[PDB]
């Protein structure tokens, strides 16, 4: 957003962004996409007619989705045949994408460290559990 | 020869060219006396500067750019003021060529705007020769998404002036005193370019007790009402504040000659919905027969950009068909995605 201050030089640029947004009418083949994490500083000038629009909607995935992203970030690894990715998503919850292949990560890496080839579904628990940078302590008072 | 007689004449023009010399761009601040100036260059110093001959002393105000010789340091020519896409309020933004028409439905609530707002605009003479000061300010409550912002655009557009839309929950900043210096410097771009339709969104963050966040809120709706109502230049911009919420709006904050005349606009009215999509939909495509009714009543509860979402989507619909719009099957379908979808 908007605020003689240093940023008087980015402003120049996102204003000459601006002016090429708007020179430019639709119909022509120059569809421009833009991505950012936080619109909340974003300043809604760039988001009016004749520029960006369309703001596309990114959510936190739910937990099917949860479990078809960390599908698709093992098939590079040697994963067991059995592998409730669905369990691994109900135990994975609150998880963006990035976490969601970092689990796989982390389960591939704690595999390596017991010393086994294939993924057991007790590595990816691990890797839940490691993710989040939790350590799992058997404790007493449950049994 | 003649070719080579035009080119000649261009080359010798190049060569004047090369003996003339760049001036630096300045600014006047001030006029001490009749030969007499403080200018300052865009980035250098100040330099008490003096007026070529042939150049009226008058036209030199403060802040009138001038391009002054650089190795004797005077004003050889007044330039206009500089221009450039660097402002960094809404001004620059057009509210776009739409009529009255393309709103449908608020026939009564349009009539009611134009006569608060456009008549102290393009006919005062009604206004003083009836003895009382132009009414400035108009209150449009009603649903969210309902066309109050397509108004506005409208009256700004019908009436070719500069338009500035502001969220108004944006304002309200953390930091003390930045929310009351926002609607500040608003106000005071508003006096340089007139006339202006200031067009505030939902007020209720501004407008309507024992913490200093909850005093900011005071503090920057007296802000608010100095600005509008008071002391310096009573101005002859024009305001078309829009709430959400109209209870929760001060009371002094509905006044005559500050922000007076509720209009009410409720969402789109039963006959309003047919009008709607005549407006949004005719432009799309469609050879086929429309039962608007149906889709009226299938409907209901919905808001003017719904409608607009509909035709939209109807024609998304095409775009993953054939291309023509022939079925009412595809309304039906698009007013219920933009029923339980937009929920
Ligand atoms: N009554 C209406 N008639 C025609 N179009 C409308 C109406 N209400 C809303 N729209 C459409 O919805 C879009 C956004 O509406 P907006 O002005 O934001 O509503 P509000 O001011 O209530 O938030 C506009 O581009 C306009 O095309």
């Amino acid at each position: 957003k908007r605020f003689k201050a240093g940023d008087r030089e980015v402003q120049r640029t996102m204003l000459e962004l601006l002016n090429q947004l708007d020179g430019f009418q639709p119909n022509t083949q120059v569809k421009v996409i833009a991505a950012t994490n936080r619109v909340d500083i974003l300043d809604p000038a760039l988001l009016r007619s004749g520029r960006l629009d369309r703001k596309i909607e990114f959510p936190m995935p739910n937990e099917e989705a949860r479990a078809r992203i960390m599908q698709i970030h093992s098939r590079k690894m040697n994963v067991s045949p059995d592998v409730n990715y669905e369990e691994l998503a109900r135990c994975t919850d609150d998880f963006n994408g990035a976490q969601c292949k970092a689990v796989c990560v982390e389960a591939g890496m704690i595999a390596l460290r017991r010393g086994a080839t294939e993924l057991t579904h007790e590595d990816y628990m691990e890797g839940i559990l490691e993710v989040q940078a939790k350590k799992k302590a058997n404790l007493q008072y449950y049994a | 020869l003649k070719e080579l007689t035009k080119q000649y004449e261009k080359s010798e023009n190049d060569l004047k060219a090369l003996q003339s010399v760049g001036q630096i761009v300045g600014e006047v601040l001030k006029q001490l006396t009749e030969e007499k100036f403080i200018v300052k260059a865009t980035n250098g110093p100040r330099y008490v500067v003096g007026c070529r001959r042939q150049l009226d002393k008058s036209k030199l105000k403060p802040g009138t750019r001038v391009a002054l010789d650089m190795t004797t340091l005077t004003i050889m020519r007044y330039l206009p003021r500089e221009v450039d896409p660097l402002v960094y309020n809404m001004s620059h933004e057009d509210p776009g060529n739409v009529s009255y028409s393309e709103i449908g439905g608020l026939s009564e609530q349009i009539r009611e705007l134009r006569e608060v707002i456009e008549l102290p605009l393009t006919n005062p003479e009604l206004f003083q020769r009836v003895g009382i000061i132009p009414p400035k300010g108009c209150l449009l409550y009603g649903p969210p998404g309902t066309g109050k912002t397509l108004l506005a655009r409208a009256v700004a557009s019908q009436l070719d002036c500069n338009f500035l839309k502001v969220v108004s929950s944006s304002i309200v900043d953390k930091y003390i005193g930045e929310s009351a210096r926002l609607i500040r410097e608003m106000f005071n771009y508003a006096r340089d370019h007139q006339p202006c339709i200031i067009f505030m969104d939902e007020i209720d963050a501004i407008g309507g007790e024992g913490t200093s966040a909850d005093r900011e809120i005071q503090r920057t709706l007296m802000e608010l009402l100095n600005q509008m109502d008071g002391f310096d230049t009573l101005h002859r911009v024009k305001m078309i504040m829009a709430t959400n919420r109209p209870d929760t709006l001060d009371p002094a904050l509905l006044r005559p000659g500050r922000l007076d005349r509720k209009i009410h606009i409720d969402l789109p009215n039963e006959q309003a919905r047919l009008d709607i999509l005549k407006i949004h939909a005719g432009p799309i495509t469609k050879h086929g027969e429309i039962d608007y009714e149906a889709i009226v009543k299938l409907s209901d509860g919905f808001n003017g950009a719904d409608l607009r979402n509909v035709c939209t989507e109807a024609g998304m619909f095409a775009i993953r068909a054939d291309h023509d719009f022939v079925v009412q099957e595809d309304f039906m379908k698009a007013v219920r995605k933009v029923a339980d979808s937009k929920k």
